[PDB]
């Protein structure tokens, strides 16, 4: 998972 | 006074849906690439087209060109249209999103569509959908007449204010995936805000199962929509 | 199975508490004017909310420290027995704060006490905040139409009398535009309509109002639309218990 | 009318  | 009153959605055109898609950024910003955002853009293009919208996408505009584009849209007539949609897929913080080279305050974008600036949209739904972080907290799991110029806006955020918003590097953002699934299943029948409430429930079921940062495992996210709508909103087939 | 019609479970023994913080006047240095009309608002909410089953508690003109103490107590009592929680603030305000008697308080300070990891007996239950206050210094103008875990932040509903950035209006006898229209819509539809649907009606009623008389001539004709911000995950009703 |  990555984030903005 | 009619409790069931709906917006009139029987114009010749549904309207425009603008998508601003941001994949990468000027190096000085030191922001990472947004792998998975193309999935999000394509998915939205498909769901929104299916609902009658004329979809226009722009990828990695600089702030000046984005503002120019959005200013153009706000000044063309929408007399012929039911409504307007504007989507932003980018990095963000606080109350701003990033264009290629600079941040832009969300307020700067919505202001152009206020009643006194955009007459042909007065009385019509103006819908903004924003996939971006809104701060640096990572949410944790727990176990269970005239009109106001500001009226008729609906702000649909992927996350409540103050928090991280999540993206999968292939499938796209948690929020946009769930929004598009629900639009696919219910978009042309469910009241839009009820639709968004389903989205809130889908997203809030997700959890970070895998991550390069171990302390992110298990963390969470709930979206948030802010409504200044005055009537029920549907996208029945035209 | 995913159920698009799913509702919050509102069959507990008690509907729940509804806290009203009513602010009429303020420490003299703050230089804030008296909020004539606000007792009408408070009394009106008290009756509507009682009719819906809530146990209504009002506090008038608390100082910041005493208000935070009170709200902290409520957030630590068990709500295992309740359907939901309501917290109302009637005061002056700006940006993202409201005023207690002697100081401003950031709204997030108040809501944070009810997050899922701080207030466990409300996890899964609607947490509803209703705020009558200004949110800025723009005066809106008239225009003519041509098992799963849960996030700790989930299940909040924030009901503002006005959109961010704007003035919010109050009549000196009848009370605030917003609370008057919210009360009328609760009166007529509270025990049947889905609550968000009800708030959308409130949006429409308030947006019909205009300033018709005013000490300040340039305010004549001006306007207001409310805003509700939902992190709810299901349908919310207040059927008779 | 007044304001908050
Ligand atoms: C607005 O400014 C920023 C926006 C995004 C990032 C950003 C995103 C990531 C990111 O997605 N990193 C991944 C690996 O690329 C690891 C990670 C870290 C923290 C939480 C999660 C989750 N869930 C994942 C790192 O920085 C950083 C910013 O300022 C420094
Ligand atoms: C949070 O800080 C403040 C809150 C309220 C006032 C405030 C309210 C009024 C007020 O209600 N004035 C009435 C006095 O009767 C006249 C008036 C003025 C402006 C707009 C309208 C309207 N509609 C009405 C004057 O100051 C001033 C604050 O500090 C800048």
């Amino acid at each position: 998972v990555e984030i903005x | 006074f009619d409790p069931a009153e709906k917006y009139k959605m029987d114009h010749r055109r549904r309207g425009i849906a603008l998508i601003f898609n941001h994949e990468r950024f000027f190096w000085h910003l030191t922001l990472p690439e947004r792998r998975g955002t193309c999935a999000d853009r394509d998915n939205l293009t498909r769901r929104f087209s299916d609902l009658g919208f004329e979809v226009k996408c722009f990828n990695d505009l600089k702030a000046e060109e984005l503002l120019l584009k959005i200013h153009e849209v706000s000044t063309v007539s929408h007399a012929d249209a039911d409504c307007f949609v504007c989507v932003f897929l980018s990095h963000g913080e606080g109350n701003h999103i990033y264009a290629y080279d600079a941040k832009i305050e969300i307020q700067t974008l919505t202001g152009l569509f206020k009643g006194d600036k955009c007459h042909s949209l007065v009385g019509k739904p103006k819908i903004f959908i924003i996939q971006a972080c809104r701060g640096n907290q990572h949410d944790v799991p727990v176990i269970p007449y005239t009109l106001p110029a500001g009226a008729d806006f609906l702000m649909c955020y992927s996350v409540a204010e103050g928090y991280y918003s999540h993206r999968e590097t292939v499938n796209g953002s948690w929020y946009i995936q769930d929004l598009c699934e629900m639009l696919g299943k219910y978009g042309s029948s469910l009241e839009f805000t009820e639709l968004l409430t389903l989205v809130n429930r889908k997203v809030s079921q997700r959890r970070v199962d895998f991550c390069k940062d171990p302390s992110a495992i298990g963390k969470k996210q709930v979206p948030c929509f802010a409504s200044m709508l005055t009537k029920k909103l549907h996208f029945f087939p035209k």
